[PDB]
């Protein structure tokens, strides 16, 4: 079958091509936006991954859920989700993100958020230790590695 | 006892204020900071390469939350509540029952890694040291689901290593 | 160091010079061996029509050297 | 040949936009305490390419514009005339001989300060038309002033040729007559290109990006042959094309390494800064560069 | 690509002139006006040739019709074709073919002239030594026997200064 | 002072055994510093460890393909390394 | 029309990018017309001022050099003019 | 981020109105629900860049109030992360405000020096940022041996690096004439309006606590 | 006095006053109109023989006439 050959090497080109660079954008509000900055740090860099910290939610890749998020601020963060372009991915942060965490028995704090957006990778930490959001940051651009997007549009 | 700054006056004589304009007509000072950067351009830059090195860390880093065991025994634990009554988070919830042999022993015993803001108070708590904030921080989770940890998730935790956890404890038992 | 960002600077001012070479290259290709002649001003485009006209290849590189005196 | 020697000149801005993009990242890189993009192959040039080719494969924003024909027309015309606009600049032998085009080249400019505009107008609502407006007005600030500096440094050179120029550069460079005249000149090559010190703070960001930094890549060129280089010896010109390729190389790292290490201005400060500061120095230098001539008894061989 | 270019030239400027004297949006019309400039500077460039289509092309394709925008994005909004654009558009597109094709098919259209219908190659210069493209030395001219003019011209221009910043309330 | 950095610049590579064993190591990811070779491992892997460098670049692992039989050439993970090597990679001791 | 002709391939390749490009993935202020105005009466003076290089070859060089002087001197009048008048500050 | 509502004559204002409490998180009322030491990490991380200041207050607090004084090594062990998180919150300040600004570079040569402050956290503590580690009623467990040579190399290394980030910025020119013209405070207003800290000595008079 | 307040000013004025006053005092403006008159755009045209004209040499070689000898020694 030359034809599911092609598609399959050129789904795994395409799919290189997405998982190459990968440029998020920083919303970052409380204590994990210090260590989103202190993961553009020079020791632990983020060009060597493609990755380069910018904020234009007009043209980023992946939106990394960071902070507590409060019932205040929801609504503004899931419009500057819907103002991204559609191939679009989630890495949630931080304990206060990825569940609640510390001020979770609380009113005006969104119990995690999954009630907001979907997640792809919880990174848990309080704050997740830059090494830690870094691996979770390879195990994305693995899982971009695994869509078989090509495939499912050829035997669809 | 005071070091205020800025206070002076501009010079009067020629050469003072001649130089001042040399400064302003001619980007000088300019041309020293971009040789203060080019001096930094040419250092080696200290990057970690991730994946192959590491990072450094500590004896005492606040991780993986992995129980642990005895000497060739068995469960560590005892369900005696210490930890859940000093979470903050009050992310640890335990159901204890005792088993057949007398001694007392759980049935869940479940830690919110969601919640968990971890703090070492439950490992500073323990009055055997049963729970023990992990080497390791590599969690990297895909569903909501699997952040949370029963007894059996940590007790696999705990004995895909102890004797990483037992060379930090052995390191430092006497500060803690 | 910057030992390694030398490939990239080297490899993006190959990049660079393909144009140049080429360009004289060709110049110097599509006349045989001569350069392309120049014309700012209508006395050099008059002499150059007058040297394709004589050399009767309709071409004005050949440029009919001396062995049409007499 | 001549549609071959166009496609070698316009097929190569690409890969010399996307080097110059890894180029610039990995200077800024060594400016800070960075390696990388070295991790993706070998010292990260696929990943330039892969990041080019992602961003074509990458879903655009559905308009939500207005005028959809002029938000097709705008990035066109950047491209355009970031195509069209290396002609006359000399690799040693031009692509084509002209009366003049530095004037081309100004006028050029002042078309892509159109084609901004018009981005700006076909863009979105109120706010992007304010900001892409005093942008506007910060790029054609300085079309004043470049081209005020261009006849100033060329009245010593007589004719808009300029392989008259490349000819009476041989002895010494031009930057010795004028250093703060050409000084003054690259700041403006800063301000047409739109970088920092100069502040900025939509759709395709790729061609924009394309037709900015090829706008760099020309400004560069054209600063080397505006001010310096060395002689042009016909039947051996690849050593013209080595020193020439090599100092608009130089000249481009310093160019980067400027905006690498300075905050941006506020905007009544730039245009302060422009008008005030710049605008009677550059009429005094005119002035001068006028009275000089006429007392070195030296008016250019004006052909 | 043939002789009758400069013809064909005319033919797309009048083109632009009735494609803005249709009366669109200013932003259509200002486009409209950079293409009708942009082939206005193709036909003096054609007649050669050497500097003065280069000039127009920097002042009104350079500094006008960015200043004519510009005042377009900041006085006017034109929110959000019409029968009376597209009516004056067709009847000028109209005016345009019958006046081409009733001098292409003939010897002349007047409307008080005697148009000889032919390209344009005619008339010019027999390949004279000409030496220096005689515009060139003649704007050259412009400031040595240019004493009255550059004078008054300059004083025009100062006067206009102190207009506009009058008008725009002066001081 | 100009050919000696060039010269022991290729003592790396002529002494990592080859040319194309070099372009491995190469397009794994970076590292070109081999030469030390203090601890090989069960499930295949190697440790380097070099006082040259400065800290952060003391120890440093490879990987080797198929440890789990998951085809890693490429692709290589975190938590990959036992963990008496996690004690000793991470620098909280001196001894291997 | 060979410049036209590179001319036509630089806008065909640019619009073959452009759809390569979309068709695969499927008040104000007074203060601003100040500026405006600035630009355009100050840029018409340099284009008085930019054929000066073409000039310098002739035999009548000092009504030449005294008229030049002058009209940039009266673009600097001009400049000092608005400087002093508080033209363009905030 | 907060949010800003701000009424202006154009390129200028009439009114500025900050819209905050956008990262409101029940801080009082979780602490009224707790006791002291399970509720301590909550004055840890209120103020999250400050990091070992706000645990020095909250222990002052409930020691001034319990009455009971902590030993002196533990006082002077206080007293050097006190002043380790002083510096690092004054070199954050220095280097957002430079980062906000433009300014690459200064930036993350600073957050070079803070990698070393959050190793020398790690080391103490074992967390990154958050060292609970300040009981009230005393530090608890002390640093471990071979740690003030590292603090003593690290006070060196800085000195020269704060005076070569004097070197890169302050008495350029450009930055000084972005920020000289902008942002006066009147003694009156200064006590007035209550300010604080750097405001205070900055804002002519003599206050430090 | 004012050299501090504001520079660019007092820099301008004064190379302005130079670029109008240096003009004045020269020994080359001659030079400069000699050489700038000396060069032919124009073809030399010839005149009918004799009105009687003891000058305007027949030989181009013949030094009769205005030749140029300050061109050669700079
Ligand atoms: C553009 C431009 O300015 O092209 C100049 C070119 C004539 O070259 P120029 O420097 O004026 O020299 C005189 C004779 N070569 O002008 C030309 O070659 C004329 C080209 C006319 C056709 C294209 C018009 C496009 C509008
Ligand atoms: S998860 Fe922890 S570090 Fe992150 S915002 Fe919440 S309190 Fe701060
Ligand atoms: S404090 Fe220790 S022994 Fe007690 S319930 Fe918790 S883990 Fe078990
Ligand atoms: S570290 Fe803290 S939050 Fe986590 S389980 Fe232990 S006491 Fe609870």
């Amino acid at each position: 079958s030359r034809g599911e050959y092609v598609v399959a090497k050129l789904d795994d080109l395409i799919n290189w091509a997405r998982r190459s660079s990968l440029w998020p954008m920083t919303f970052g509000l409380a204590c994990c936006a210090v260590e989103m900055m202190h993961m553009a740090a020079p020791r632990y860099d983020m060009d060597r991954f493609g990755v380069v910290f910018r904020a234009s939610p007009r043209q980023s890749d992946v939106m990394i859920v960071a902070g507590t998020l409060t019932n205040k601020m929801a609504p503004a963060l899931r419009k500057v989700y819907d103002q991204m372009p559609e191939p679009r991915y989630v890495v949630s942060m931080g304990s206060c993100a990825n569940g609640g965490g510390y001020y979770h028995y609380s009113y005006s704090v969104v119990r995690g958020c999954d009630r907001i957006v979907p997640v792809d990778i919880y990174v848990p930490g309080c704050p997740p230790t830059a090494e830690a959001l870094l691996y979770g940051i390879l195990q994305l651009q693995k899982k971009i590695k695994r869509e078989k997007r090509l495939r499912i549009w050829y035997r669809r | 006892t005071y070091k205020y700054v800025n206070l002076r006056e501009p010079s009067m004589d020629m050469k003072s204020v001649t130089d001042r304009a040399a400064q302003t007509l001619l980007w000088t000072e300019l041309i020293r900071g971009l040789g203060m950067t080019l001096s930094y351009l040419f250092r080696e830059p200290a990057t970690i390469n991730y994946p192959f090195e590491k990072g450094p860390l500590s004896p005492r880093f606040r991780g993986e939350h992995a129980l642990r065991r005895y000497p060739s025994g068995e469960e560590r634990c005892i369900a005696c509540k210490l930890c859940e009554a000093v979470c903050p988070a009050q992310a640890i919830t335990i159901e204890a029952e005792p088993r057949a042999d007398g001694s007392r022993r759980t049935t869940r015993y479940d830690i919110d890694m969601t919640k968990c803001i971890y703090c070492g108070f439950c490992q500073e708590a323990c009055p055997v040291d049963a729970i023990v904030e992990g080497p390791n921080f590599e969690f990297s989770t895909e569903t909501h689901e699997e952040l949370l940890y029963n007894k059996e998730k940590l007790l696999n935790n705990g004995d895909k290593w102890e004797a990483e956890i037992a060379a930090n404890i052995q390191a430092d038992y006497l500060y803690r | 160091m910057w030992f390694e960002v030398l490939p990239g600077i080297a490899v993006m001012g190959v990049c660079l010079f393909i144009p140049g070479m080429a360009t004289a290259r060709i110049h110097r290709f599509s006349n045989g061996g001569r350069e392309k002649r120049v014309a700012h001003y209508s006395y050099q485009w008059y002499l150059m029509e007058r040297d394709r006209r004589v050399s009767g290849v309709n071409r004005y590189y050949v440029s009919k050297g001396l062995e049409n005196i007499d | 040949m001549f549609m071959i020697n166009v496609l070698t000149l316009i097929i190569p801005i690409l890969l010399a936009v996307a080097f110059l993009t890894l180029v610039e990242r990995k200077v800024l890189g060594y400016m800070q305490f960075r390696k990388g993009p070295n991790v993706v192959g070998p010292y990260g040039l696929l990943q330039p390419i892969a990041d080019a080719i992602k961003l074509f494969i990458k879903e655009p924003l559905r308009p939500a514009t207005s005028s959809i024909s002029m938000f097709i027309l705008a990035p066109i015309l950047a491209l355009t005339l970031a195509l069209t606009m290396w002609i006359p600049l000399p690799m040693p032998y031009p692509l084509i001989n002209m009366n003049l085009g530095v004037l081309f080249m100004l006028a050029m400019s002042s078309l892509a300060v159109y084609s901004i505009l018009w981005s700006g107008w076909a863009s979105n609502s109120k706010y992007a038309l304010i900001g892409a407006l005093r942008a506007v007005a910060q790029t054609i600030s300085y079309e004043v002033t470049l081209a005020i500096i261009l006849l100033s440094v060329l009245l010593m050179n007589g004719s808009f040729t300029l392989s008259t120029l490349i000819i009476t550069q041989e002895q010494v460079w031009l930057i010795f007559p004028a250093w703060p005249l050409a000084m003054m000149w690259f700041i403006s090559t800063l301000a047409e290109t739109n970088r920092a010190p100069f502040d900025l703070t939509a759709g395709p960001f790729a061609l924009f990006f394309m037709a900015e930094y090829a706008n760099i890549i020309m400004m560069n060129i054209f600063t080397t042959t505006l001010f310096l280089g060395a002689f042009h010896n016909p039947y051996m010109p690849e050593l013209y094309t080595i020193n020439f390729t090599i100092k608009s190389l130089l000249l481009s790292i310093t160019f980067l390494w400027i905006r690498a290490s300075y905050p941006r201005f506020r905007y009544d400060q730039l245009m302060h800064l422009l008008w005030k500061n710049f605008l009677p120095l550059t009429l005094a230098l005119c002035m001068w560069h006028v009275s000089l001539p006429i007392l070195l008894s030296s008016i250019p061989p004006q052909t | 690509m043939m002789t009758y270019i400069v013809f064909i030239l005319s033919i797309i400027f009048v083109m632009g002139f009735v494609g803005f004297s249709s009366k669109p949006s200013p932003i259509y019309g200002g486009l409209g006006l950079i293409v009708s400039g942009g082939v206005g500077c193709g036909i003096v460039l054609n007649f050669g040739g050497s500097f003065l289509g280069l000039m127009v092309f920097l002042i009104y394709l350079g500094g006008m019709m960015v200043v004519f925008g510009y005042t377009t994005a900041m006085a006017t909004e034109q929110y959000p074709s019409n029968k009376v654009v597209l009516g004056t558009f067709i009847t000028g597109l109209l005016m345009e073919f019958l006046m081409v094709y009733y001098v292409l098919k003939d010897k002349e259209v007047e409307i008080v002239f005697k148009f000889n219908g032919m390209g344009d190659w005619v008339i010019y210069d027999t390949g004279d030594s000409g030496f220096f493209s005689e515009e060139a030395m003649g704007i050259a001219a412009l400031y040595s026997y240019g004493t009255w003019l550059v004078i008054v011209t300059g004083w025009s221009l100062l006067i206009g200064v102190v207009v506009i910043m009058e008008i725009t309330r002066g001081n | 002072e100009l050919l000696q950095v060039l010269k022991r610049g290729l003592q790396q590579v002529s002494g990592h055994g080859g040319l194309r064993g070099y372009l491995r190591v190469l397009f794994r990811a970076n590292d070109v510093r081999v030469g030390t070779l203090v601890g090989e491992d069960k499930y295949g892997n190697k440790y380097y460890e070099d006082n040259k460098q400065f800290f952060g670049r003391h120890r440093w692992v490879i990987y080797t393909t198929e440890m789990n039989g998951k085809n890693t050439f490429w692709d290589v993970d975190g938590s990959m390394v036992p963990p008496e090597w996690h004690r000793w990679l991470h620098c909280m001791t001196d001894d291997p | 029309m060979n410049l036209m002709i590179t001319l036509l391939t630089n806008f065909t390749l640019a619009t073959l990018l452009v759809t390569i490009a979309f068709w695969l993935p499927q008040p104000f202020s007074m203060k601003f017309f100040l500026v405006a105005i600035t630009f355009l009466l100050f840029d018409l003076e340099i284009a008085l001022l930019l054929p000066l290089p073409w000039a310098s070859q002739t035999t009548n060089l000092n009504t030449m050099l005294t008229m030049a002087l002058l009209l940039i001197f009266l673009l600097a009048v001009s400049l000092a003019y608005e400087w002093t008048q508080k033209g363009l500050e905030w | 981020v907060l949010r800003l509502v701000m009424e202006l004559s154009g390129e200028m204002v009439r009114k500025c109105d900050p819209h905050i409490g956008l990262l409101h998180r029940g801080t009082e009322k979780l602490i009224e629900y707790k006791t002291y030491l399970q509720a301590l990490p909550y004055f840890d991380r209120l103020d999250y860049v400050s990091m070992m200041c706000n645990e020095q207050a909250y222990s002052l607090a409930v020691e001034k109030l319990l009455n009971i004084q902590p030993p002196p090594r533990a006082q002077w062990i206080r007293v050097l992360f006190g002043e380790i998180t002083r510096l690092l919150n004054h070199i954050m300040a220095v280097t957002t405000h430079a980062l906000d600004i433009g300014a690459m570079t200064p930036f993350f040569w600073m957050f070079e020096e803070r990698e070393k402050m959050f190793e020398f956290y790690e080391r103490v503590s074992g967390a990154r940022m958050h060292a609970a580690y300040v009981r009230p009623g005393g530090v608890h467990q002390d640093l471990p041996l071979g740690l003030m040579d590292d603090i003593y190399e690290f006070s060196k290394n800085f000195s020269l690096r704060i005076d070569e980030l004097e070197e890169m910025l302050t008495n350029n020119r450009i930055w000084r004439n972005r920020t000289v013209d902008i942002g006066v405070v009147t003694a009156e207003d200064a006590l007035n309006y209550g300010f604080s800290g750097v405001m205070l000595r900055g804002s002519g008079i003599q206050w430090d606590l | 006095n004012v050299w501090a307040k504001e520079p660019v000013l007092v820099a301008s004025f004064a190379i302005a006053g130079l670029a109008v006053i240096l003009p004045t005092l020269s020994p080359y403006t001659k030079y400069s109109l000699m050489i700038n008159r000396a060069t032919p755009y124009n073809y030399p045209v010839p005149l009918r023989d004799d009105g009687n004209m003891p000058d305007v040499p027949s030989h181009p070689q013949d030094p009769q006439g205005p030749s140029l000898e300050w061109l050669k020694r700079l």
